[PDB]
């Protein structure tokens, strides 16, 4: 069973 | 001195630490990203079957699938890490 996911690191 | 600072887990507790230390001797061993991230894929294939994905730096955005439960994203000190089992 799956699932979708986001990430996105801080800004620099 | 790096601190573990977990931004988004869809994963027990305990792998969540486990994660942290798995990517704290992926760190002591390894300066090189794909090193690091090498590092933690081929642990975590190993104590939680495959397959693992792993990536690792300061600047990027990802959209990735994966299994319930198997997914953390997290900073290592100024490092980021994403660690998920698709497949
Ligand atoms: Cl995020």
């Amino acid at each position: 069973p799956t699932k979708d996911s986001y990430t996105l690191t801080e800004e620099l | 001195d790096r601190k573990a600072v977990i931004k988004n887990a869809d994963m027990s507790e305990e792998m969540q630490q486990d994660s942290v230390e798995c990517a704290t001797q992926a760190l002591e061993k390894y300066n090189i990203e794909k090193d690091i991230a090498a590092h933690i894929k081929k642990e975590f294939d190993k104590k939680y079957n495959p397959t693992w994905h792993c990536i690792v730096g300061r600047n990027f955005g990802s959209y990735v699938t994966h299994e319930t439960k198997h997914f953390i994203y997290f900073y290592l000190g100024q490092v980021a890490i994403l660690l998920f089992k698709s497949g």
